């Protein structure tokens, strides 16, 4: 059937994105297996 | 455009 | 004569039947008897190696071109039997129907395109995507699209079919039929009209541009990215064609606020799906490279498809050597993604590297320059890339750097841990002799 109105998500702007400058560690058993 | 150094 | 043809099912008959076109078109359209013998044309039109041949293509133009009244229990029959058939058959089937267009001429001729190609172009936009017949219609519409560029006026009697159609398409409110609409849109772009004068070629375009803006504004995620993936195909074949006025205000408007459409990352998907194929444009390489650093906060995204289809761009910018990717994204922000990917992810990433970590013609020194600092200014990402390399290359290349090496030291946990790593590597290349 035409001419059906559905949930239409609008744009929205923002960041999905995490930038983390933690330095300016590591561990060998868990790729071990 | 392929190595860095 | 065709009762034979038929109960013995052999195509030389059928094509003797075929050159005595005029013997068989004696027969009156009101006989029940011809009206048998088309239901064994039907039977015809079930048997498969007539569509593979040639020749079948033929009669069954000639069929059509036989009876006008005759075309509408066709469209019946072939309304009852698209289920059956498959998606080759299908293709065959629309260039039968391609072939039966251009055989035909005069009023059956217009009443088949008051009749056919309509009704099946108006079922496939109102057709459910659930339904699997739905598929074949658009792809056999796609090829009809494909098609129009082969023979000149083609675009003109679909412009003229798609007078009515086409535009309270673009506007249907319901989203899957208007998805579907723009389906049939981005590739029916440009359309023409051969009579009209420069001014109504300039309007047309401008109502092209100002439809795909609209359709690009629409506020359904995914008919915008259909959208996006239509955009894309027409400034990949016709940039040269648009005015650059319009190309930088597209552009700008599909960089500066589609890259962060926090709604939904697929769509970016979709953009990134995009981006390939418009870098074959050899003249917008700076105008694109302006807006190449832009994107340098997207591999942080959370989403695995977007950051798969990423790489396969940085793999594609470095095939093609448009701009130079660590002026793009910094090295140290990609060594913690990482630490922090996942297996094809740092499979891709190792591919991608690979030039900047392991050289091949470059000699020792050069691979303990870079030997020295894959091992020091980060660790974890060395040991994926040390797993990662045998599967990529050969096992001599592993065999080489390990004589070279065996031709951080503070720490006893860092020798022993690179003696358990050149353990691994020992483990992983006598697999392959």
């Amino acid at each position: 059937d035409p001419f059906d109105s559905l949930e239409s998500k609008p744009f929205k702007k923002g960041r999905p994105y995490s930038v983390p400058p933690c330095v300016e560690l590591q561990d060998f058993h868990q790729w071990y297996l | 455009h392929d190595d860095f150094f | 004569l065709l009762r034979r043809s038929l109960e013995t099912k052999t195509g030389a008959d059928v094509c003797r039947l075929w050159r005595i076109h005029q013997a068989l078109y004696c027969f009156d359209y009101d006989l029940e008897e011809s009206g048998e013998i088309k239901d064994m044309l039907l039977e015809c039109f079930i048997n498969i190696n007539y569509i593979k041949k040639e020749e079948g293509r033929r009669f069954l133009s000639c069929l059509f071109n036989w009876n006008i009244n005759f075309i509408k229990m066709i469209h019946g029959t072939i309304k009852n039997q698209l289920q059956g058939l498959q998606k080759s058959l299908m293709v065959y089937i629309a260039e039968i129907y391609f072939r039966a267009w251009k055989k035909a001429s005069g009023k059956i001729l217009e009443a088949i395109e008051n009749d056919c190609i309509q009704d099946f172009m108006f079922h496939g936009i109102h057709l459910p995507r659930r339904s699997p017949v739905h598929s074949k219609v658009r792809e056999v519409l796609s090829y009809f699209h494909h098609q129009k560029k082969v023979r000149q006026g083609v675009e003109e009697m679909l412009y003229r079919l798609y007078k009515p159609i086409l535009w309270r398409g673009l506007k249907a409110r319901n989203s899957e039929v208007r998805s579907n609409a723009a389906l049939l849109f981005v590739e029916a772009f440009p359309i023409r009209d051969p009579n009209l004068h420069a001014i109504e070629m300039d309007s047309e375009i401008q109502k092209q541009f100002e439809e795909l803006y609209s359709l690009l504004e629409d506020p359904y995620p995914m008919v915008r990215s259909t959208g996006i993936l239509g955009v894309c195909k027409i400034t990949s074949k016709y940039w040269e064609m648009m005015p650059p006025t319009i190309l930088i205000d597209l552009l700008k408007k599909v960089t500066g606020e589609l890259a962060f459409d926090t709604s939904s990352a697929d769509v970016r998907c979709s953009v990134f799906k995009c981006l390939p194929m418009i870098l074959d444009n050899k003249l917008s390489h700076p105008l694109l490279e302006q807006l190449l650093p832009a994107l340098r906060y997207s591999l942080h995204d959370n989403s695995e498809k977007v950051r798969v289809a990423f790489v396969d761009m940085l793999l594609k910018i470095k095939a093609v050597r448009a701009a130079k990717f660590w002026k793009i994204c910094p090295m140290e922000h990609i060594l913690v993604r990482l630490e922090t990917d996942s297996r094809p992810v740092s499979r891709r990433l190792v591919s991608l590297i690979f030039n900047s970590f392991l050289p091949v013609n470059q000699p020792e020194e050069v691979w303990c320059e870079r030997c020295v600092t894959l091992v020091q200014m980060n660790h974890a990402a060395a040991r994926r890339f040390y797993q990662y390399a045998h599967e990529h290359t050969a096992c001599t290349n592993i065999a080489k750097l390990i004589h070279v090496i065996r031709h951080s030291v503070n720490d006893v946990a860092c020798m022993a841990g690179l003696l358990e790593i050149i353990v691994i590597l020992w483990k992983s290349i006598d697999r392959s002799m």
